[PDB]
Formats: structure tokens, sequence, C-alpha cells
């Protein structure tokens, strides 16, 4: 390849944000979590 | 043998856990803001998603220069919060 060197991107600065928002969040990304279905409308507290 | 990363990205996490309680704090009352902003990480993790679909050749619509000037324009007032986010994305790293 052009860069056959593999290297694991743990700098992603927007992961932590989004993903920190999705848990301190009802994770409504439109995203299915987990037995999502109709089980959230306006969210959880 | 781990090199799976035992460290992972605690204080930058922290700081986003407390960032996005803060975000509720500032605006408490006003759904629509904190709402169009988690609109936006949103709409940017779709393109990111859509973008590393295509391997990352396929370079998405929302960059990052857009996504901060669009969180500049939807905090308006409280800079305190913008200022926070700084730390998400520094200048001061290359």
């Amino acid at each position: 390849s052009n860069a056959d060197y593999v290297q694991p991107q743990l700098r992603r600065p927007f992961e932590l944000l989004i993903a920190a928002a999705m848990e301190r969040n009802p994770t409504q990304f439109q995203l299915p979590n987990e037995l999502t279905c109709t089980t959230a409308l306006p969210g959880s507290s | 043998s781990n090199a799976s990363l035992q460290n992972n990205q605690p204080v930058e996490f922290n700081h986003a856990i407390n960032y996005v309680n803060k975000i509720k704090n500032r605006f408490q009352g006003q759904p629509d803001i904190y709402k169009a902003f988690l609109e936006i990480l949103h709409t940017y993790q779709k393109e990111q998603r859509n973008a590393k679909e295509a391997g990352g050749n396929y370079t998405p619509a929302l960059t990052e220069q857009e996504v901060y000037a669009q969180v500049a324009r939807l905090f308006k007032n409280q800079e305190d919060l913008l200022s926070e986010f700084g730390q998400f994305l520094p200048d001061a790293n290359s």
C-alpha cells in the first residue's frame, strides 16, 4: 500500500466528546441502542 | 502481552462529560439550543460514518472548521461554553 504502517487513532477529539454526549444523554442519535424502538419518546431522566 | 491500550483517553473524556453537563447547565431551559448542538454532533457522526464507509477517501460535507463555526454561531451570548469547547480541538495541537 502507500502506507502499510497501520497505526491506531486514539487521538479523536470529537469521539470522546460525542461519546460523552451519548453517555450524558439518552443517546437519541437515531442510533439503535438496545431494546430501543418505542421505549424512549422524550428521553430518560 | 497487552498492546490493547490500558491507558485510554481519561482527562479529555472526563472533561467532555463535565462539558456536556455544563452545556445543559449553561442553557438549562432552552431545549432547542442544546438539541441543535446535539444534532450538530449527530450530523458529524453521520458524515464521519459515510466517509469511512468509502474507506476515508471520500471526504464528508461537514468539516471540523464548519462544525466549529456552526457551534460558535449556535451558542451565542455565552462564549464561556465555546471557551470550554476549544479544548476539544485546541489550536495548539497540530
